[PDB]
């Protein structure tokens, strides 16, 4: 229902980036969290999951530019960095809220934030 | 693991809408029921819609519905309102990363 | 000698809930020490005893019953509990003594497909006595619809999947649930502590 972000950011390529997501609202121990980019002209890609205790931090393999996420519980935030800063890297990412089990889900949203890599 | 959506389909006000989400490899899962629904409005991040298709939901009108089977999900629209058009993404899960589709634009003339 | 906790805990595939295992152990010394102190356990109890006296008692049956259920649910589990599970699959009696454990397996026991070999009896057509296994999917029939051997409208085949992401929240994710139950005093005691 509640969440925060960073805001945009510059990096040159090749680098690396810490990224944020602060969540409030409610118990944010009990719902795992996921990571989801937009590339503008491509279909969204999801970025990666975590669980809700501790983590099961899963990926998309791809190539993993390595990004690695925690979570900080008792500050209800969430944490990205992403190593192997490249070019298309450029994305819209999202921390998005799963729900308790079902088909799914993914329910509530970050509203999104751009990425910079570039010179 | 390779969800599709049709190109492209542009509607009207009153029109019932079906996009053909195209699922590779296996139908749904053991699981008997799967995916999920997604829109995209413009400024507005994106929000569940039904998940697994056969469920949910609150916030949700009832207008929305649909069904899923086999490799294509069944979307299912009543009297649409020429401001509710957005993109609808259908989830994988289950298997492999889950990913969405390629997307398509419910859009209106006049 | 030894008592094989290291194989009731450590052990690969829980049981689902509904045929819960039962494993007596006796004839060795059990050392609580090294289980309750390894703080690894998301939650605890202990009944008719209190966890740190137990290293000087002696028991004689001693059943490990372990098994996998849903994480809101171990409050289900428990003397005086009633709802899907202490009054379907797995029983509980209320003077019962010994302790119940609990610590998620959710890297282990789910897999993003849900794996669905964890199972219980969702409908059937009593409340258990203490401590029975019921193994019997029969199929259901809710109305006076005969079923006669197949699914039917208002027939039901008994049993239930739990679908388990791991990615579910605390309450799904699957918690491997042992259970422990034992006599104290007035039998000869193979168990022991140190």
């Amino acid at each position: 229902v509640k969440l925060v972000e960073s805001g945009g950011g510059l990096v040159k390529p090749g680098g690396s980036l810490r990224l944020s997501c602060a969540a409030s609202g409610f118990t944010f121990t009990n719902y795992g969290m996921s990571w989801v980019r937009q590339a503008p002209g491509k279909r969204l890609e999801w970025v990666a999951e975590i669980s809700s205790g501790g983590s099961y931090t899963y990926y998309p393999d791809t190539v993993t530019g390595r990004f690695t996420i925690s979570r900080d519980n008792a500050k209800n935030t969430l944490y990205l960095q992403m190593n192997s800063l490249r070019a298309e890297d450029t994305a819209v990412y999202y921390c998005a809220r799963f729900r308790y089990g079902g088909g799914g889900t993914v329910d509530y949203w970050g509203q999104g934030t751009l990425v910079t890599v570039s010179s | 693991i390779v969800l599709t959506q049709s190109p492209t389909l542009s509607l009207s006000p009153g029109e019932r809408a079906t996009l053909s989400c195209r699922a590779s490899e296996s139908v749904d899962n053991y699981g008997i029921s799967f995916m999920n629904w997604f829109q995209q409005k413009p400024g507005q991040a994106p929000r569940l819609l039904i998940y697994a298709a056969s469920n949910q939901g609150s916030g949700i009108p009832s207008r929305f519905s649909g069904s899923g089977s086999g490799t294509d999900f069944s979307l299912t629209i009543s009297s649409l309102e020429p401001e509710d058009f957005a993109v609808y993404f259908c989830q994988q899960s289950k298997e492999v990363p889950r990913i969405f589709g390629q997307g398509t634009k419910v859009e209106i003339l006049k | 000698n030894l008592c094989p906790f290291g194989e009731v805990f450590n052990a690969t595939r829980f049981a689902s809930v509904y045929a819960w295992n039962r494993k007596r152990i006796s004839n060795c010394v059990a050392d609580y020490s090294v289980l309750y102190n390894s703080a690894s356990f998301s939650t605890f109890k202990c009944y008719g005893v209190s966890p740190t006296k137990l290293n000087d008692l002696c028991f004689t049956n001693v059943y490990a019953d372990s098994f996998v259920i849903r994480g809101d649910e171990v409050r289900q589990i428990a003397p005086g509990q009633t709802g899907k599970i202490a009054d379907y699959n797995y029983k509980l009696p209320d003077d019962f003594t010994g302790c119940v454990i609990a610590w998620n397996s959710n890297n282990l026991d789910s897999k993003v497909g849900g794996n669905y070999n964890y199972l219980y009896r969702l409908f059937r057509k009593s409340n258990l006595k203490p401590f029975e296994r019921d193994i019997s999917t029969e199929i259901y029939q809710a109305g006076s619809t005969p079923c006669n051997g197949v699914e039917g409208f208002n027939c039901y085949f008994p049993l239930q999947s739990y679908g388990f992401q791991p990615t579910n929240g605390v309450g799904y994710q699957p918690y491997r649930v042992v259970v422990l139950s034992f006599e104290l005093l007035h039998a000869p005691a193979t168990v022991c502590g140190p």
